[PDB]
RNA sequence: UAAAGAUGAGACGCGUUUUAGAGCUAGAAAUAGCAAGUUAAAAUAAGGCUAGUCCGUUAUCAACUUGAAAAAGUGGCACCGAGUCGGUGCUU
């Protein structure tokens, strides 16, 4: 329904390297992958590719001396979207 | 109203036949419930049958699998730490630089980015692919310049030196000492003369580096290399070596006389388990110079990549890659000059036309580099101008990519040492550089040790670790994180085996001193010697054999018999020349890391002070499991006070490989009640009776069968059929043996049987490579005698099939007990004879059998021969004895007359011999099916055996059937493993109760051992308390034993027991009952149901194609773009009622059809299968009717003709054919017409039969047509085989059976396969539609068959 | 004569797919002639949930009943026959 043509090691690889809150929503809305070939995967599922990879961005910039002051930003919306998905 | 029973199994890889006895030997018979939905309620069955079902695999591919997938998950994750390194500053030169090599899969189109992943102009990557048209422009650039360069560029050399890295084979830091070729050649002829010490390989002077590193071709190489050495074979074994490095294909065969082919080749990915199956046959003392081959090979091929010396670039790699790229270039130029000049037609095939090998099939076409010197090296040859391109193709340097499969052997210390460089020239420019060097350079050369495994977090079935700390492990903080003492613990506790005698024990390593110690008693406690004056030749004695231990196998590596023949006993023992026997011309064991380890130290005193034996043993269990320096460094502080410096460091980078199979406890733990003495005290000094390992254990003199045995006791079913050793197919042959039985229990009322009958027969005959024995046995048995019968006779692996022919030659052309030559003409007219004679003992091998030309010769012994052949051919069977033709085993049976007849310790020795089942898998059955049914305790916690468990071995039922005419036929039925364990029942039980003193010995369980000597008779017709005068066991079936001279001696009608006398065998009327049980029509043959599993397609990645009958390997790409699996792999079928929609006027059609569902839809499919069919276009979808059909299920048609489903549009054979047991014993009679193996009196009796019975071969032709008339149905290739049979009425009858036998092809269950008649192929008709099956009878089986359920499947769809 | 026997951990290099590396001239076009080519990025069973620097091709598996699942249950006996199993009493 208007949304590009990827897998999931390719979803994974083309939603981390967002620089803002509103490009991850606008690459999020852009992109999927199907889990079989009739169904597309859900919401839930895809977040949690997010919240793992922007963990691993976030906490890494923590084990050296970089300023991580997005990928706090990004994995706080990603957690807070689980945590409305989850709530219910 | 009989309710003793008893139980015959045979277990197989693909088959577990059974049956179950009564007292009286009759399978009996019972009307079995049948559920479902059909008319028919009970139906009588019989209670024999076999389950059928398909072979284990190992897990080794789905271990490969595994492992590649975990290297590309941590492949991946190395570029996202460096990514994230430079990510802060990479973000101010360019915001999308991460993003654009992100997406650079996708079309122009699907893009948010521009379409050029570095700069995002066209003008900058036209000018960036100008200057730098290989990356390694870039990274030499990058080495070399002071310029401030572009961050682009340095994250890409970075990127491109992290993710491919290169291998962690070398330690530490490249030096002359392990990478220089020299040197590694130097390491080659130590080793090698390591090995042959006998010839020393001089290399005095060899410049071994300017010899095979030059620009030469391989064999240039090899023959310079070969001719600088001072007399040497370029077809030897270090010819072979050399060349081994160089990267030819040697071959192995000529320097170890195998008698097949090895070819090695180190690029081949064959290399790994050819070089095992070579170590399984030559040695394993050889993986030190096969070692030692490839790292002289690896050091040959860098110094041939990095063709650059330094002191003019810091980057050796780089500059030589750009001299392979500008030789690309002149000579691609110079080829185009020279094509276009003379051969104008070629040019559009060979730089055009991608589908032939030229250049366009080497650039885009997929070829590799030899397919492209193989096309265009003709073309070269023709052409005037190409010497210059054809002394390159020559060299294996003419038109080289860069990324060759020749870069795996680039160590990491080149990719580290650029990385080093250019962090070092751009640093002044980028600060975070600087401060993040120790960082980059740690993601490069950080590496998972082999003892940590997985970083899981409780969650796999493979990992161990155990977490210091609750971090994530990064490479930046692994040691701080991971409690590598607590981890190092697990991987020791888990990576060691236990030992199968004595389990909760651990087995020693194979290079421990104790497991030397043990294989050296163990070889010399069996040598024996004779010496004039010595003429009884005894085994050594226990002084004697530590002072042999103590004198060369602490002297030389390896002992040959010249040393104990010269050192022992012509210098410290003073003889004069004393014969060895036992041992063939070199010792096999060998105390090695004794001589490693005395190496090291260079100490005698400490390795012999035998009070420091757990450091030892501790330090050779450290440098077999472990492979990490740092935690050799970190296990050996303990003993650092020990040593020097110099000897601790060489210490550890001494590695061996191996676990041994016995434990410590087993070789010094556990002691003999009565005496007070290890195994270990037994094998230094036993006294008499040297006996060995395996006399030890399997003694009952001794208490270590008792121990071991009551040792065994191991839980649930899955670990002790886990825990065992062998292959899969036969644990999955194990497991559904002890479901039969539960339900076999089940059946009979919950009663257990009287006895359980086991026999595990082998399916290992492949070869011819006993014949390869046979021949170079006669080679080498003729040329130790000097005689004239090779000459005028040659031999091959051929003729030598006859046995009387073999013993023609193996008796060189003499009869044995008559001074006469024998005509190898008259075979047909000469005799057979045992030397000890078939009424005491089966033994038909070649050990036994001596060739004569009247059977009478022997004399008028019933017992073995005379000694008139004894003292006058004591010098021939002297001659044949060494030979090693004929044994000292077969000449003291040639003189038992000489010792004076036969004694009752060699009837009890034959006794020994034919009924223990000395293999272990057998044992470990037993011992499960014992300690599943003998469950109960009495009151002094001892075990009450309500059931006997006996196992047999194969040769006796198989004697069975052959000596009463029960005779087997593999190719008509499946019937014959029934009917193999039918007669185990039989065979068992009847022994079983005729020698109730012979429980003891194929019983399991602890019984008591009575004194075999004391239950043979001594005279012939004494027979009160004794057992026989023949010792063969198998005596009491006949009628009428046979005497060697030539009588008959006739025995009773009735066998009762000796003492007690309950009847056991009648045989008027038991023969009748097996040869009844033998021609039933119905038996219980199962097919075992299985759900596929395994990989989702055949496996490759294909390009684009525009069928829509390729689902694609990902998901939301069209597979006319990119590409897909060619045929995917069903799992099960589902038979669905559903409605479809027909058309276009969108009708609610109602169909019954068969889906399959493949491997990668099962998951989705088990999930909810409404949603999975609806969404595949099935609408209105009853729950209740969804019908799983793994494969081979079984459905009925009319006139009782079956079919097992084989796919989902393919179907199978699912009958069998009931041939009358006649017809069955004239085709084994008329197709095995020579191989008889009996006396020609009777064969010609059975060539009466044959002959007197010609027309069964007609009336087999009526059994075969009918039945394919009835449930076959295949008419054409039943009418094509009729005209064939018809086209060959007056052949031979030995021919026309044995193409019968190839006619039940047609009629046999299972797929349809080829078969060819005399002249006619006959192509397989396949079953290709499952049409006619959505109208049979579905039959859900159990493992036995005999509870079934059978549903109607015409009555599903109506409403 | 008997006796490894399977199972597990770490790491390279290719290979294969897309995509980037300006195609030029003649021709309305088909087509023809010429140029050039060696490298890189990403993916590498589909995917999964516990989100690990883990798991994803082994072993296990008739049907029905109770169970989330490891699991536990469900099927009279005896004689005379035998073409894939029939007939005959006996308690039901």
């Amino acid at each position: 329904d208007g949304k590009l043509v990827v897998s999931k090691a390719h979803f994974g690889n083309m939603i981390r390297n967002c620089q803002s809150v509103e490009d991850f929503k606008k690459s999020f809305e852009r992109l999927t992958y199907y889990s079989s070939e009739n169904r597309e995967s859900t919401v839930r599922q895809r977040l949690k590719i997010a919240e793992k990879e922007y963990n691993f961005k976030a906490g890494v910039k923590e084990d050296l001396e970089i300023k991580n002051t997005t990928d706090k930003e990004i994995l706080d919306y990603v957690r807070n979207e689980l945590s409305k998905i989850d709530s219910k | 109203m009989d309710k003793k029973y008893s139980i015959g199994l045979d277990i197989g890889t693909n088959s577990v036949g059974w049956a179950v006895i009564t007292d009286e030997y009759k399978v009996p018979s019972k009307k079995f419930k049948v559920l479902g939905n059909t008319d028919r309620h009970s139906i009588k069955k019989n209670l024999i049958g076999a389950l059928l079902f398909d072979s284990g695999e190992t897990a080794e591919a789905t271990r490969l699998k595994r492992t590649a997938r975990r290297r590309y998950t941590r492949r991946k994750n190395r570029i996202c730490y460096l990514q994230e390194i430079f990510s802060n500053e990479m973000a101010k030169v360019d915001d999308s630089f991460f993003h654009r090599l992100e997406e650079s899969f996708l079309v122009e189109e699907d893009k948010k980015h521009e379409r050029h992943p570095i700069f995002g102009n066209i003008v900058d990557e036209v000018a960036y692919h100008e200057k730098y048209p290989t990356i390694y422009h870039l990274r030499k650039k990058l080495v070399d310049s002071t310029d401030k360069a572009d961050l682009r560029l340095i994250y890409l050399a970075l990127a491109h030196m992290i993710k491919f890295r290169g291998h962690f084979l070398i330690e530490g830091d490249l030096n002359p000492d392990n990478s220089d070729v020299d040197k590694l050649f130097i390491q080659l002829v130590q080793t090698y003369n390591q090995l042959f010490e006998e010839n020393p390989i001089n290399a005095s002077g060899v410049d071994a580096k300017a010899i095979l590193s030059a620009r030469l071709s391989k064999s240039r190489r090899l023959e310079n290399l070969i001719a600088q050495l001072p007399g040497e074979k370029k077809n030897g074994l270090f010819g072979n070596l050399i060349a081994l490095s160089l990267g030819l294909t040697p071959n192995f065969k000529s320097n170890f006389d195998l008698a097949e082919d090895a070819k090695l080749q180190l690029s081949k990915d064959t290399y790994d388990d050819d070089l095992d199956n070579l170590l399984a046959q030559i040695g394993d003392q050889y993986a030190d110079l096969f070692l030692a081959a490839k790292n002289l090979s690896d050091a040959i091929l860098l110094s041939d990549i990095l063709r650059v010396n330094t002191e003019i670039t810091k980057a050796p790699l780089s500059a030589s890659m750009i001299k392979r790229y500008d030789e690309h270039h002149q000579d691609l130029t110079l080829l185009k000059a020279l094509v276009r000049q003379q051969l104008p037609e070629k040019y559009k095939e060979i730089f055009f036309d991608q589908s032939k090998n030229g250049y366009a099939g080497y650039i885009d076409g997929g070829a590799s580099q030899e397919e492209f010197y193989k096309f265009i090296k003709p073309i070269l040859e023709k052409m005037d101008g190409t010497e210059e391109l054809l002394v390159k193709l020559n060299r294996e340097d003419l038109l080289r990519k860069q990324r060759t499969f020749d870069n795996g052997s680039i160590p990491h210390q080149i990719h580290l040492g650029e990385l080093h460089a250019i962090l070092r020239r751009q640093e002044d420019f980028y600060p975070f550089l600087k401060d993040n060097r120790e960082k980059i350079e740690k993601i490069l050369t950080f590496r998972i040790p082999y003892y940590v495994g997985p970083l899981a977090r409780g969650n796999s079935r493979f990992a161990w670790m155990t977490r210091k700390s609750e971090e994530t492990i990064t490479p930046w903080n692994f040691e701080e994180v991971v409690d590598k003492g607590a981890s190092a613990q697990s991987f020791i506790e888990r990576m060691t085996n236990f030992d199968k005698n004595l389990p909760n024990e651990k087995v020693l390593p194979k290079h421990s001193l104790l497991y030397e110690y043990f294989t050296v008693y163990n070889e010399l406690t069996k040598v024996k010697y004779v010496t004039e004056g010595m003429r009884k030749p005894a085994f050594l004695s226990g002084e004697q054999k530590k002072a042999i231990v103590d004198l060369l196998f602490k002297t030389n590596r390896k002992v040959t018999v010249k040393q104990l023949k010269e050192d022992y006993f012509k210098k410290i023992e003073c003889f004069d020349s004393v014969e060895i026997s036992g041992v063939e011309d070199r010792f096999n064991a060998s105390l090695g890391t004794y001589h490693d380890l005395l190496k090291i130290i260079k100490d005698k005193d400490f390795l012999d002070n035998e009070e420091n034996e757990d450091i030892l043993e501790d330090i050779v269990l450290t440098l077999t499991l472990f492979e990490d320096r740092e935690m050799i460094e970190e296990r050996l502080k303990t003993y650092a006070h020990l040593f020097d410096d110099k000897v601790m460091k060489q210490l550890k980078r001494r590695r061996y490989t191996g676990w041994g199979r016995l434990s410590r406890k087993l070789i010094n733990g556990i002691r003999d009640k009565q005496s007070g003495k290890t195994i270990l005290d037994f094998l230094k000094s036993d006294g008499f009776a040297n006996r060995n390992f395996m006399q030890l254990i399997h003694d009952d003199s001794l208490t270590f069968k008792e121990d071991i045995q009551k040792a065994q006791v191991s839980d649930s079913l899955h670990e002790h059929i886990a825990n065992l050793a062998g292959s899969p197919a036969i644990k999955k042959g194990i497991l559904q043996t002890v479901k039969v039985v539960d339900e076999l229990v089940k059946v009979m009322g919950r009663h257990k049987p009287e006895n359980i009958v086991i026999e595990m027969a082998r399916e290992n005959q492949t070869t011819q490579k006993n014949s390869r024995e046979r021949m170079k046995r006669i080679e080498e048995g003729i040329k130790e005698l000097g005689s004239q019968i090779l000459k005028e006779h040659p031999v091959e692996n051929t003729q030598l099939q006859n046995e009387k022919l073999y013993l023609y030659y193996l008796q060189n052309g003499r009869d044995m007990y008559v001074d006469q030559e024998l005509d190898i003409n008259r075979l047909s007219d000469y005799d057979v004879d045992h030397i000890v004679p078939q009424s005491f003992l089966k033994d038909d091998s070649i050990d036994n059998k001596v060739l004569t030309r009247s059977d009478k010769n022997r004399g008028k012994s019933d017992n073995v021969p005379s000694e008139e052949v004894v003292k006058k051919m004591k010098n021939y069977w002297r001659q044949l004895l060494n030979a090693k033709l004929i044994t000292q085993r077969k000449f003291d049976n040639l003189t038992k007359a000489e010792r004076g007849g036969l004694s009752e310790l060699d009837k009890a020795g034959f006794i020994k011999r034919q009924l223990v089942e000395t293999r272990q898998i057998t044992k470990h059955v037993a011992q499960i099916l014992d300690s599943r049914m003998n469950t109960k305790y009495d009151e002094n916690d001892k075990l009450i055996r309500e059931v006997k468990v006996i196992t047999l071995k194969s040769k006796l039922v198989s004697d069975f059937r052959k000596d009463f005419q029960f005779y087997k036929v593999r190719e008509i039925n499946n019937y014959h493993h029934a009917h193999d364990a039918y007669l185990n029942a039989v065979v068992g039980t009847a022994l079983i109760k005729k020698y109730p003193k012979l429980e003891s010995e194929f019983v399991y369980g602890d019984y008591k051992v009575y004194d075999v000597r004391k239950m043979i008779a001594k005279s012939e017709q004494e027979i009160t308390a004794k057992y026989f005068f023949y010792s063969n066991i198998m005596n009491f079936f006949k009628t009428e034993i046979t005497l060697a001279n030539g009588e008959i001696r006739k025995r009773p009608l009735i066998e009762t027991n000796g003492e007690t006398g309950e009847i056991v065998w009648d045989k008027g009327r038991d023969f009748a009952t097996v040869r009844k049980v033998l021609s039933m029509p119905q038996v219980n043959i199962v097919k075992k149901t299985e759900v596929q599993t395994g990989g989702f397609s055949k496996e490759s990645i294909l390009p684009k194609r525009n069928s829509d009958k390729l689902i694609a390997r990902k998901k939301d790409w069209d597979p006319k773009k990119y590409g897909g699996f060619d045929s995917p792999t069903v799992a099960y079928s589902v038979l669905v009622v559903a409605k479809v929609e027909k058309g276009k006027s969108k009708k609610l059609k109602s169909v019954k059809e068969l889906l399959g569902i493949t491997i990668m839809e099962r998951s989705s499919f088990e999930k909810n299968p409404i949603d999975f069919l609806e969404a595949k276009g099935y609408k209105e979808v009853k729950k209740d009717l969804i019908i799983k059909l793994p494969k081979y299920s079984l459905f009925e048609l009319e006139n009782g003709r079956k079919r097992m489903l084989a796919s989902a549009g393919e179907l199978q054979k699912g009958n069998e054919l009931a041939l009358p047991s006649k017809y069955v014993n004239f085709l084994y009679l008329a197709s095995h017409y020579e191989k008889l193996k009996g006396s020609p009196e009777d064969n010609e009796q059975k060539q009466l039969f044959v002959e007197q019975h010609k027309h069964y071969l007609d009336e087999i032709i009526e059994q075969i047509s009918e039945f394919s008339k009835r449930v076959i149905l295949a008419d054409a290739n039943l009418d094509k085989v009729l005209s064939a049979y018809n086209k060959h009425r007056d052949k031979p009858i030995r021919e026309q059976a044995e193409n019968i036998i190839h006619l039940f092809t047609l009629t046999n269950l299972g797929a349809p396969a080829a078969f060819k008649y005399f002249d006619t192929t006959i192509d397989r008709k396949r079953y290709t539609s499952t049409k006619e099956v959505l109208d049979a009878t579905l039959i859900h089986q159990s493992i036995t068959g005999l509870y079934e359920t059978r549903i109607d499947l015409s009555q599903l769809g109506g409403d």
